[PDB]
């Protein structure tokens, strides 16, 4: 089979055009530039950020999960992408940590 | 402030095809994930589908059987609803919706989404 | 038929709790989210509630949301003569790759 | 908890700079620049790729899944970057589906 | 063909920490994942732990009790090893990796990596 | 002594198929992914399988890799005089969390 019902873990993706502060490579907290210029043209700097809808979609944790013998749980997973940054007086073209997808974690039980 | 104008209210004959507009009056209308349900006169809420513009991927209900054509254009920043061989039942009012939520966006899933802002409504008449 | 189960009316004195009951199966409320819509007389509907028990801005505190397993309740609050208005309920359908509404419940208030 | 074993379906993380062709937002085909300007400073054009490590990391299908109740397998999913591109003529500052997680999906049997 | 260039073998007293470079010829520090696995004369591989340069995000194994402190410096180019309080038993051949593919990078999740393309050594000799 | 268990000398004649096993738990091998490190002496080692089956560029056709549950095999097909050395197991040790070896494997051919 490829189409599939539901994911273990359920996704919810939003386009960001409102991004102000972000947590950049390394993990220092940056200041994140609305706009960004292309020589000729001007762009708004858009994200697209998918994360969790909600951590425990099933009682037990993630959904279709052996729940008799793994402690389960959804979790958001991060990409990291360029961004016109400003630090200070200064603009900046460097990586910010942004979520990505929505996985589920497994732990054995005692 | 950004808000949902819809087509004008018609009254067509049975057999026809009606299409209802939905234009995004603001911006950033590739952003939202436009979904249509419909209301009968005194009746409970039907969905008969969606499109996303940005991706032009869409989805409609089995129980129409192929009717409803959903249609979107970015330029004009207008998603249509295409109704065709209407029927006496089909007479309702008509309502688009828009969401900044995109659930389940997966190659392996069918990606859908919530009715968070409603359009103010096309009433479609089917005279008999 | 609608395929959400609803309560064709309820009735409440103002300023009092009421609450609003809805049915389901594993293909739908089991496996995903229950939204609730307001639809006031002459008006579009309106969302209330999304991913269970979370709310939009502008909604306010009064209105509240939950899920138990193929079962969602909703829970109006200090209630008011605005609040007349037709409740619909809405969840995605993994079986039926749609999404589910409600029959729809009249609160009356004297 | 919080820090897990291993998650339901194992990722693969690849910092890509040697990126000629990629998809577009629409599912278009276009040549990605391999060098972006600003004004004054170039970068070379970088972008954070996660994929899946093998569709099946379990017999059955992914970790820690209810096998006699779903059918299940690893899917790779996407976020759209915006990167500098050519469509033959000229530049062209658009999004382009890049794989950024490995997710389950089920699947009830019969 | 990018090359990993290690530190001169050393020779030290038991108490005294020995710092191990690591320097990448050619160029892409950044996007490798960067190990330590050291190996006792006539003996087998003993994992240390790693560092990934462009996150500064590191891991040590739990056996050394904390006297690993792997460090990385990208305008250099080059991963050090610091193994503090030597003793007669850490007399081994210390090796640097590298791999460019970067497994379980997850918030919930220890991130790993392989061993793709190994250093020449450096051998560290501790006195008695 | 070491985590995966690995056969301590291995003989055969020149241009023979020859295998060398690898035993692991639950908490490695079974539900992670095996590679293969040669290392020949007064020589660093060198990756010659990894993610069970693969091999990277310039290692031969000649070198196979296999995993069946906590047990991985390695097989050198068509046998020569610059196959003689040691041969190690390595994968990731998800309760230790950290990357495990094997005790290693001595080649010999006459």
């Amino acid at each position: 089979f490829h189409r599939g019902e539901f994911s273990v873990c359920d996704s919810v993706s939003v386009w960001v055009g409102d991004k102000t502060t972000a947590t950049d490579i390394k993990g220092k907290e940056v200041m994140v530039l609305g706009e960004v210029n292309i020589n000729n043209s001007v762009f708004k700097q858009y994200f697209f950020e998918t994360k969790c809808r909600d951590p425990n979609p099933v009682d037990s944790g993630c959904r279709g999960i052996d729940s008799k013998h793994w402690n389960s749980y959804c979790t958001t997973t991060h990409t990291f992408v360029k961004a016109l940054t400003m630090d200070g007086k200064q603009a900046a073209w460097r990586f910010i940590r942004i979520d990505t997808a929505c996985v589920c974690v497994l732990s054995r039980k005692a | 402030q950004v808000q949902l104008v819809q087509s004008g209210a018609e009254v067509k004959k049975p057999g026809s095809s009606v299409k209802v507009s939905c234009k995004a009056s603001g911006g950033t209308f590739s952003t939202y994930g436009i979904s249509w349900v419909r209301q009968a006169p005194g009746q409970g809420l039907e969905w008969m589908g969606g499109i996303i513009p940005i991706f032009d991927t869409g989805n409609s209900a089995q129980s129409f059987q192929g009717r409803v054509t959903i249609t979107a254009d970015e330029s004009t920043s207008t998603a249509y609803m295409e109704l065709s061989s209407l029927r006496s039942e089909d007479t309702a009012v008509y309502y688009c919706a828009r969401s900044s939520r995109i659930y389940d966006l997966n190659p392996s899933l069918t990606a859908y989404y919530d009715m968070d802002v409603w359009g103010q409504g096309t009433m479609v008449t089917v005279s008999s | 038929q609608s395929v959400l189960t609803q309560p064709p009316s309820v009735s409440a004195a103002p300023g009092q709790k009421v609450t609003i009951s809805c049915s389901g199966s594993s293909s739908n409320i089991g496996n995903n989210y229950v939204s609730w819509y307001q639809q006031l007389p002459g008006t579009a509907p309106k969302l209330l509630i999304y991913d269970n028990n979370k709310r939009p801005s502008g909604i306010p505190d009064r209105f509240s949301g939950s899920k138990s397993g193929t079962s969602a309740t909703l829970g109006i609050t200090g209630l008011q003569t605005g609040d007349e208005a037709d409740y619909y309920c809405g969840t995605w359908d993994s079986s039926l790759s749609a999404w589910v509404f409600g029959g729809g419940t009249k609160l009356t208030v004297l």
